[PDB]
């Protein structure tokens, strides 16, 4: 099969900024190769196929050129409406295959973590489980590393990490961790705590809950 | 215009076979080819293979014979793609996309449909346990905690709607075959707790609908 790679899998922009993505075949694909354009709720268009031709209702600000190995798709004045992923796919040679995706995102100024943590509720003491909860609200830029520790002692068993898409308001990220233990385990220990690596800061960002507090 | 419709999400089980369906309108059906497309969540798009309902001519992904089988039914203008032997691995949202330029072709995808999302699982219809997050500043912010549910969606809402700024609900995880997700909510620390806050929680395919007032611990 064809490999194609598409030079970042991210990428910042500024509305009204000219932006490039790129990619690039294992071997020639003759011109052979279309841009899609997926949005969060999963639908899918075609902006242009033969390395350049634009179909037929999609704005002319977007732009497509290249040979060989080697293409780019250009939108030569960022919208809002453009946020979005973007797929390139060779049609050289069977299988088409795909590369792995650019997803575009609104550049804005670096932003710390609000870092929030939660102790399990009695409701869920009952049950004989504990999850204890930490919001990282509002960040920029979106990589972000979280570490758990029970009475200083780093845990990484238990724990689950979800992630929000940029806010569509404010251009920043959010995550949740969870920590599940044992009720057991849980009322064995005292502090928990989380604390979140992140560009804006260089010591660790710490939020701690204490059973004796 | 053309259009393309895709039936709805299934949940299957493991071992099992699903067939989903691919509703062409705005353009002659059969002389164009249909493809189907892969996208499992985390990862970009691998193609199934393809068929042409003008004479069922097929073509399969070497990864996918044996797994999936296309058909195409002429009188209603409607794609099937039947999925085999069904695993974790197949859990994924499946487009199906017309060619542009007929028979002869051009490997360029003019029109999509709207994927279908496959989810397989052994689990079968739960509903939520919801948690309430308090904490023990101008603003101060609670959550709460949706646990243990099957399948897909929830929706969570604060005070009915009215905080709508200043709330994230996080996507769901999987984990021991049920999802749980999070939802946090900042308000002003002169209204919490004087006033109340409460997540609304529901869970269509359980037919529950959970309010739970967050209160302060002590």
């Amino acid at each position: 099969d064809i490999v194609m790679t598409q030079t970042t899998s991210s990428l910042s922009a500024s509305l009204g900024d000219r932006v490039t993505i790129s990619c690039r075949a294992s071997q020639d694909i003759s011109n052979y190769l279309s841009w899609y354009q997926q949005k969060p709720d999963g639908t899918v268009k075609v902006l242009i196929y033969y390395t350049s031709k634009l179909h037929s209702g999609v704005p002319s600000r977007f732009s497509g050129s290249g040979s060989g190995t080697d293409y780019s798709l250009t939108i030569s004045n960022l919208e809002q409406e453009d946020i979005a992923t973007y797929f390139c796919q060779q049609g050289n040679t069977l299988p088409p295959t795909f590369g792995g995706g650019t997803k575009l995102e609104i550049k804005r100024a670096d932003a710390a973590p609000t870092v929030s943590i939660f102790p399990p509720s009695s409701e869920q003491l009952t049950s004989g489980g504990a999850s204890v909860v930490c919001f990282l609200n509002n960040f920029y830029p979106k990589d972000i590393n979280v570490k758990w520790k029970i009475d200083g002692s780093e845990r990484q068993n238990g724990v689950l990490n979800s992630w929000t898409d940029q806010d569509s308001k404010d251009s920043t990220y959010s995550m949740s961790s969870t920590l599940t233990l044992t009720k057991d385990e849980y009322e064995r220990h005292n502090s928990y705590t989380c604390e979140a690596t992140h560009k804006t800061s260089t010591s660790p960002i710490v939020k701690s809950f204490n059973r004796n507090e | 215009a053309v259009q393309l419709q895709e039936s709805g999400t299934v949940l299957a089980r493991p071992g099992a076979s699903v067939k989903m369906s691919c509703k062409a309108s705005g353009y002659t059906f059969t002389s164009y080819w249909m493809h189907w497309v892969k996208q499992r969540p985390g990862q970009g798009l691998e193609w199934i293979g393809a068929i042409y309902p003008g004479n069922s001519d097929t073509s399969y992904n070497q990864k996918f014979k044996g797994k999936a089988k296309l058909t195409a039914v002429t009188s209603t203008s409607t794609a099937y793609m039947e999925l085999s032997s069904l695993t974790n691995e197949d859990s994924a949202v499946y487009y199906c996309t017309r060619e542009r330029g007929l028979y002869y072709g051009s490997s360029s995808f003019d029109y999509w449909g709207q994927g279908t999302t496959l989810t397989v699982s052994s689990a079968e219809t739960t509903p939520p346990s919801v948690y309430p997050l308090a904490p023990g500043s101008s603003m101060v912010t609670l959550g709460c905690l949706v646990k243990g549910y099957f399948p897909e969606p929830v929706t969570v809402t604060w005070n009915s709607g009215s905080l709508s700024s200043g709330v994230h609900t996080f996507p769901a995880v999987l984990q021991s075959d049920l999802y749980t997700l999070s939802s946090s909510v900042t308000v002003p620390s002169s209204t919490w707790p004087s006033q109340t806050v409460t997540c609304n929680v529901a869970h269509p395919a359980s037919s529950t609908k959970v309010d739970k007032k967050i209160v302060p611990r002590d």
